RNA sequence: AAGCUUGAGUCUCGUAGAGGGGGGUAGAAUUCCAGGUGUAGCGGUGAAAUGCGUAGAGAUCUGGAGGAAUACCGGUGGCGAAGGCGGCCCCCUGGACGAAGACUGACGCUCAGGUGCGAAAGCGUGGGGAGCAAACAGGAUUAGAUACCCUGGUAGUCCACGCCGUAAACGAUGUCGACUUGGAGGUUGUGCCCUUGAGGCGUGGCUUCCGGAGCUAACGCGUUAAGUCGACCGCCUGGGGAGUACGGCCGCAAGGUUAAAACUCAAAUGAAUUGACGGGGGCCCGCACAAGCGGUGGAGCAUGUGGUUUAAUUCGAUGCAAC
């Protein structure tokens, strides 16, 4: 079954920087947009859009920064089998803060440290290096 | 492999036919594969190996 | 060579003497497709066309008898 | 609460298929029965013997009777959830796959327990019994030969309805779903473009090999992953003891299943590497064999050893490479 999509996001993505593919694209969700528009702003990847009515598909342009790929590690922690969901003073903070967690915040989805800054916890979705 | 003499050609041209058409039939072989029983395992093993070979 | 395939026909018929007869030696015993170089679908027809003739006596199991 | 199509389905045309189950039937060949011709052996092996044959076998021609399996096609061919399934033809029927399209709208995935299927052998009544063939017998072989080899030969192998429920049931890779540079192909379709010709454009499903990234302990696997993720289960936690005991559950029985403990050992393995070895393969070579010439070994004599003996038989040398 197709059981998790964001996840099936991240493992394209992963599979991306490995083959140095200059556009990935894959079926499109507004979670799935959001976390997009969180990366970018991060500042991990060039462009993301969205194109599709009834099948609607989110386009991701990756950033391959001096011969080697800008996103290097990129894995869930929370998942459909096990969910971790953290405290504002839990939050994790990824390889020192030279790399970030991407966290289902309650006023809208973003960063650890965003989420921090914020004072509010949520579920800790994934984990970007 | 039923084999008549033809007027104006040799014995032995005769006979070298004969054989040539033996060997098309492969009979000799088929008596050999035959001669003990094989498990069909076996043949299948034989038949894997035989393409192995095959490729080169 | 696929003879059947420059052809276009969809049946290859037990009818058909002079076309079986080629793709059978003389003792009565079937020639292969890495041989003949047909089609495999094509050349199981034709198998079962000769098995059919074979059964009607119209080209014999045999030779010697 | 309300909706969507891409997931998952069903409908239109097809596609091939050892997909099953049931019913018919074809050929060859073996065996046997009967007869005809025929005569000295046949059969077997490394060589033989047991066997069969002066009653006429084998050989061989004709007539049959049957039982089983399907040569050739046949191919890392195909189909199936697997186990498996190959003569042909019909009936019943499952499924797969595809092409254009139409519609349902998450109907999805896995699965504890549970249920069904499940090679072989075996077991059960009833059949059937040609070959083959456990067991069994004889012959060999052999130091012995309960074997390998030969001649024979019962159960079984074959069907009928049941039981069994194990296999190295193995892709030794759970099942499903997603993604990631490739090639050579093969297989199975299909749709366009003037098919201007077998063909061309590409472009979807299915299987095989090599191999990039990657991965791993390497070997290797490798868009059918053992790669990158997700789900879900199942199972492992040193070897042995032991997948055994005991108990349960199942079994007509064989046993199967679940599944220990004590004691015991410091290993148990896995891959690969250098070796050595092989009654493995390839290469070459030596008086190694063959072909030859003479010996020794038999005799006496010389000598040296050992063994026994002697008061002492100095001591060392011990396959070649001590005598
Ligand atoms: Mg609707
Ligand atoms: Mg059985
Ligand atoms: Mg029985
Ligand atoms: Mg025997
Ligand atoms: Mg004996
Ligand atoms: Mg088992
Ligand atoms: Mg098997
Ligand atoms: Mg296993
Ligand atoms: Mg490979
Ligand atoms: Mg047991
Ligand atoms: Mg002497």
């Amino acid at each position: 079954s197709m059981q998790d999509p964001i996840a099936d996001m991240l493992t394209r993505i992963r599979n991306g920087q490995a083959a140095n593919k200059a556009a990935v694209t894959m079926p499109s969700s507004k979670l799935k947009v959001a976390i997009a528009n969180v990366l970018k702003e991060e500042g991990f990847i060039e462009d993301f859009k969205v194109e599709g009515d009834t099948k609607p598909e989110l386009e991701l342009t990756l950033k391959y920064f001096q011969g080697k790929a800008v996103v290097e590690s990129i894995q869930r922690v929370s998942r459909p089998g096990l969910r971790i969901y953290k405290r504002k003073d839990e939050l994790p903070k990824v390889m020192a803060g030279l790399g970030i967690a991407v966290v289902s915040t309650s006023k809208g989805v973003m960063t650890d440290r965003a989420a921090r800054q914020a004072g509010l916890g949520g579920e800790i979705i994934c984990y970007v290096a | 492999p039923v084999i008549k003499v033809r007027e104006n050609e040799p014995f032995d041209v005769a006979l070298r036919r004969f054989k040539r058409s033996c060997e098309k039939a492969g009979v000799l072989a088929e008596v050999r594969r035959r001669e003990f029983y094989e498990k069909p395992t076996t043949e299948r093993k034989r038949a894997k190996a035989s393409a192995v070979k095959r490729h080169a | 060579f696929c003879r059947f395939t420059e052809e276009g026909v969809q049946e290859i018929d037990y009818k058909d003497i002079a076309t079986l007869k080629n793709y059978i030696t003389e003792s009565g015993k079937i020639v292969p497709s890495r041989i003949t170089g047909t089609r495999a679908k094509y050349q199981r027809q034709l198998a079962r066309a000769i098995k059919r003739a074979r059964y009607l006596s119209l080209l014999p199991y045999t030779d010697r008898h």
